[PDB]
């Protein structure tokens, strides 16, 4: 059951932007006293990891020897180190991050100072399975796109109603005072034609993934929650 | 000023008050997170335990080190709290965050609840006094065109002889 | 804005809280466990006003804002000294029965919670069947004769 709770928590969490020494990644981490689950990506490949208390203790002992800590304390310290970075960036961290892309696997090394002493950890993230990758990226993105299309349709209907009201005002023996405040009739086809050639090239640039985390996270979280509730 | 809220919402007279205690900041004494809810006649407390805290945090997709006080305060501000009272148990539903949270509460013993009620009353009086004083104190107490002469280009300052 | 005061109001946590209500108005002072009330009556209130040459509510509020209230407790008796006017006024109170007071503490707690919420919110923003042929006459169903059940 603990693994199931870890998976559900990882699914609930939103994407965050991580700036390594040279590159950038999109990461989602869920840490509990029983272990943790991590999912990283760079818009080309997705790596996933999930570890339990025993693995955490073994890795802590083998990496940073001379430290005798229970797995729960190590997990809590890892959460304290990671969560602030994911919530906000460009703030005092003092936690170096590095990545090594070994054959068909990734190693994410995190270094920090725990009360003025070294503290090292490594995430051994293997290639994520298609099922998990799909459930975490593809279906939520399609749901978000459909929701945004519905929002656009609703806004278009509202604009049509406002245009009808303006037409009624004009036809009711009216005379606009400020000619500058004159909105032209709204046409869906014309607006789409203008947009696709004026703003799509600059509005469809994902880049390194920063816009995705900065703009479409609330919708992503809502879609993921709805999918979880459905099934 | 620990987060708290009163129910039912609206202009009707209050009939229930809920608040949270614990998770004190700083290096001083720290107590486990707990919720106290009273009708002014009976008191309900979580009676949580560290295993209970871990189970509650993991159940709702919340990390062990995650702090629940900000979520409680945000929900109290939004008045997204719902209550269901049983014969001897209470269920509290919070919808202030992205995901709904469920809490279970049991009646506190009377001998132990009475000192808790007295402390709550004294604290409420102190907060009322402090906030009233604060409110009383605060509420009342063309490029290259000269700007000077439009239509004439701004002449550059006279430099003179500048040897190369 | 019912006036109230706490003792001590400084950094030390308050011990007793005093207030007034319903101007059978009686000054209520509570430690959150026990209560003391003046139990004023119209005749006694008139006699006290005549003796002191008299509303006390403005003076009580001024003292509470300025924290010019002095408390004394002795067994079941309580004594209050109020200052701010030309001459300080002294009042006496007896321990009201607990059974009669429990509703008083409940109401005080509910009112305090309501005031806290309200002040925090304030500081935050700072004819079917009518016959068509004959209007005014109800439509009448055609005579169905005898319809056996």
């Amino acid at each position: 059951p603990v693994m199931e709770e870890l998976e559900q928590g990882l699914l609930m969490q939103p994407w965050a932007w991580l700036q390594l020494a040279e590159n950038s990644l999109l990461a989602k981490v869920f840490i509990t006293k029983q272990g943790y689950a991590l999912l990283v990506s760079d818009l080309q490949q997705v790596w996933h990891e999930q570890v339990d208390t025993s693995v955490v203790s073994q890795r802590a002992k083998e990496l940073n020897k001379r430290l005798t800590a229970p797995p729960a304390a190590f997990l809590c310290h890892l959460d304290n180190l990671l969560r602030p970075l994911l919530k906000d960036a460009a703030h005092p961290s003092e936690a170096t991050f590095s990545c090594d892309c070994v054959a068909d696997a990734l190693i994410l090394r995190v270094r920090s100072e725990l009360s003025g002493l070294p503290f090292y950890w490594n995430f051994h993230c293997m290639l994520a399975s298609p099922s998990l990758v799909s459930q975490h990226l593809i279906r939520p993105l399609m749901g978000m796109s459909l929701a945004l299309q519905c929002q656009v349709r609703e806004l278009a209907t509202l604009l049509h109603m406002k245009d009808l009201e303006i037409q009624d005002y004009q036809e009711s023996g009216a005379t606009l005072i400020r000619d500058r405040l004159k909105t032209e009739p709204f046409e869906e086809n014309s607006f789409l034609e203008q947009f696709m050639i004026e703003k799509l090239p600059e509005a469809c640039s994902i880049g390194d993934g920063k816009p995705f985390v900065m703009n479409l996270q609330d919708l992503y979280m809502a879609v993921t929650t709805q999918e979880v509730q459905v099934g | 000023s620990p987060p708290l809220c009163t129910l039912p919402p609206g202009p009707e007279p209050p009939r229930f008050v809920c608040y949270c205690e614990g998770e004190e900041s700083g290096e001083g004494d720290r107590g486990g997170f707990n919720l106290y809810v009273t009708d002014a006649a009976e008191l309900w407390s979580t009676c949580f335990t560290p295993d209970s805290l871990a189970a509650l945090k993991a159940r709702f997709g919340l990390s062990a080190a995650e702090d629940i006080t900000p979520r409680f305060r945000a929900a109290c501000e939004q008045q997204a709290v719902a209550l269901t009272l049983q014969e001897d148990r209470a269920s509290l539903t919070l919808s202030g965050g992205p995901s709904a949270l469920a809490f279970d509460l049991s009646k506190v013993p009377g001998p132990e609840a009475a000192p808790r009620l007295r402390a709550l009353t004294l604290g409420l009086a102190k907060r009322v006094w402090s906030l009233e004083r604060r409110l009383a104190a605060a509420e009342e107490t063309c490029p290259g065109e000269s700007l000077i002469n439009p239509g004439f280009k701004s002449k550059k300052p006279a430099g003179g002889v500048d040897f190369d």
